[PDB]
């Protein structure tokens, strides 16, 4: 009866469904000769018969016997192409929907009955069993919890080769999720696929367009799998707790969304990708600190913000959504103060570049409070740099230096006083290329400066 | 390729928008449920908390 | 840096003019958000239909989205371009032929 259908994209399979659906199987034979229920061939004639000229569901009862006292390896795809069909239209039967909802018995052990041998006896008995469970009033936990627990669906969903099978598999497990009461659920035993899926991924942004390999996969034969697997994640993050672990559990394929962002252009990804970050780095999570500063540090997507910002996009969404992703992106770090950071980051002995390294419009008035312990704690860095061989560490120190006069010009003379200008001169030929390319930078800029 | 074939890239492109569109609104009914819950439980919470 | 850059600067030069004329001769079609599709028109001989159907089958190939013809002919009340072929030993006979 009246119902929301399920698996409508899919293409290849449908034929699959259609291949018995113009065939016949002979179940006279099967009570003829002491394999069924004489009466269950009987009636199952009938029934096949009224699915034209006629148009009511109790008949529909004793199939649970027949799939029960089901015994031949296919004759159960009869059946199963019954239950499929039945929802194909409204037009069929008058009494279905109503009595699955009533009686739990059939409905539970119809997932114990199936679920074993062929592959594709497998994968229709739970698309049945999926969505008959889409109606209201079906919302058992326990199918699906024995549904995660079992190898047989993970048996079949590692076949990295083909991608129509994992594809379907994937792709019911949406419209499962879409209510939050199965996706807790799921989350207990999830890690068995989503390294799969972000294997997946990680193929996608590695594809190479310079050999053949996306055979009949274009032309919306296969572009599904990402458009779906986005919008898993996107339902699954609806909830901000458990949101939260995975981004403090895995941290290369959360990066990878850069890079995902630049090599497609079809606009099922752009939105759906983009809204998942977003609700990564809201405050509406009590956690929004963590991981946003590492970001920066690998993301620098600074420069992409603009770049898909300025570009084409018809869409009404996701022009606001990237002005919010710049303006939480820049303003959480670029604009913070940096005296007092800096101090942490030199005491800890750590050196690295961030947006305080390299930003100078916020470097106006920090020199001056620079000199309070007379750079007492500069000129010792300056003493640790001297008994100090990392590449790094060296040339971050000398960018500072060279701020100094870029910004304050009376510091002259301590710069002076120091004395590092001869080791300046040595560092000019060490071995590293960018060490002696800032060393020479600095000490240009000092030298032309000194007289400016 | 054919002319006759011409309705099939509009029809089928429809469809695709329409569904593109479906899912999108389908999914932002979900997101109007878990806006319901929040300015539920955290209403509910402030002013039950000063009844108790 | 100067023998390094050498190498590329000059290719990148044509290249980067590949990009701005391209996206000019595109920018002279008409569009709007009303529609997902782009409103153009353009003037297309009509011996070569097949081979541009043919060169198209790459649009279907790897960036397929399977709307594969963008061609459909109608009548207009003004007069059509003239145009024709020339060939490397008539480089001075044709020109001369539209001076």
């Amino acid at each position: 009866m009246g119902a929301t259908k399920i698996l409508m994209d899919s293409t290849h399979f449908n034929e699959i469904r259609s291949i018995i659906r113009s065939r016949s199987v002979a179940w006279d034979a099967l009570a003829r000769s002491e394999e069924l229920s004489e009466i269950d061939a009987s009636t199952a004639k009938a029934l096949e018969s009224i699915l034209v000229k006629k148009n009511n569901g109790k008949t529909l009862i004793p199939l649970i016997h027949l799939l029960s006292t089901s015994d031949n390896e296919d004759c159960k795809k009869s059946v199963q192409n019954l239950i499929a069909e039945l929802l194909s239209s409204d037009k069929y039967g008058d009494d279905t929907v109503k009595f699955f909802q009533e009686d739990p018995k059939q409905l539970e052990q119809l997932f114990d009955v199936s679920l074993k041998g062929d592959f594709q006896t497998v994968l229709i008995s739970g698309f049945n069993v999926v969505s008959l469970l889409v109606q209201n009033g079906l919302h058992n936990v326990k199918l699906v919890e024995k549904l995660l627990k079992n190898n047989n669906l993970i048996n079949i969903l590692q076949n990295i080769e083909q991608m129509d099978t994992c594809y379907v598999c994937i792709r019911l497990l949406q419209e499962l999720a879409v209510i939050p009461e199965y996706r807790d659920v799921i989350w207990l035993h999830e890690k068995k696929f989503m390294p799969t899926l972000f294997k997946i991924l990680q193929r996608a942004t590695d594809s190479q367009l310079a050999t053949r390999i996306v055979a009949t996969n274009s032309n919306h034969l296969g572009i599904q799998l990402q458009y779906h697997s986005l919008l898993l994640i996107w339902l699954l993050t609806f909830n901000p707790v458990f949101a939260n672990e995975l981004v403090q559990k895995y941290l290369s394929d959360f990066l990878d969304l850069l890079k995902l962002v630049k090599i497609t252009i079809k606009e099922k990804v752009s939105r759906l990708c983009i809204s998942i970050i977003l609700q990564c780095c809201s405050t509406r999570v009590k956690q929004h600190k963590k991981v946003i500063k590492q970001l920066l540090l690998l993301g620098n997507a600074l420069p992409t913000v603009q770049s898909l910002s300025e570009r084409k996009y018809s869409d009404e969404e996701l022009r606001q959504d990237i002005s919010n992703l710049k303006e939480i992106l820049e303003n959480e770090y670029q604009e913070l103060t940096s005296f007092d950071e800096y101090s942490s980051e030199l005491k800890s002995g750590r050196l690295e570049w961030s947006p305080v390294h390299k930003s100078e419009k916020f470097w106006r008035e920090n020199a001056v409070r620079l000199n309070e312990k007379n750079y007492e704690l500069l000129k010792i860095l300056t003493k640790l740099l001297e008994v100090s061989d990392d590449p790094q560490v060296l040339a971050v120190a000398a960018h500072d230096v060279g701020e100094y006069v870029r910004h304050y010009p009376r510091g002259k003379r301590v710069i002076e006083q120091l004395g590092g200008k001869q080791l300046v001169m040595n560092h000019m030929h060490h071995e590293d290329q960018q060490v002696r390319y800032n060393a020479l930078l600095a000490v240009q800029k000092l030298m032309v400066h000194n007289w400016e | 390729l054919t002319p006759n074939q011409v309705n099939d890239e509009l029809n089928k492109m429809q469809a695709f928008i329409r569904k593109e569109a479906e899912e999108k609104a389908k999914e932002i009914q979900l997101k109007a449920d878990q806006e319901y819950e929040i300015e539920k439980t955290n209403i509910v919470r402030n002013e039950t908390n000063n009844i108790d | 840096e100067l023998y390094a850059i050498a190498k590329e600067l000059d290719s990148w030069f044509q290249d980067v003019t590949r990009e701005k004329a391209i996206f000019e001769i595109l920018n002279k079609s008409n569009y709007d958000t009303n529609r997902k599709i782009l409103i153009a028109e353009g003037w297309i001989p009509r011996d070569e239909l097949a081979t541009l159907q043919a060169r198209l089958g790459e649009m279907i190939a790897r960036l397929g989205i399977d709307v594969p013809s963008i061609i459909q002919v109608l009548d207009t009340n003004h007069t059509p371009p003239t145009f024709h072929r020339t060939n490397k030993f008539t480089a001075g006979f044709q020109s001369i032929c539209d001076c």
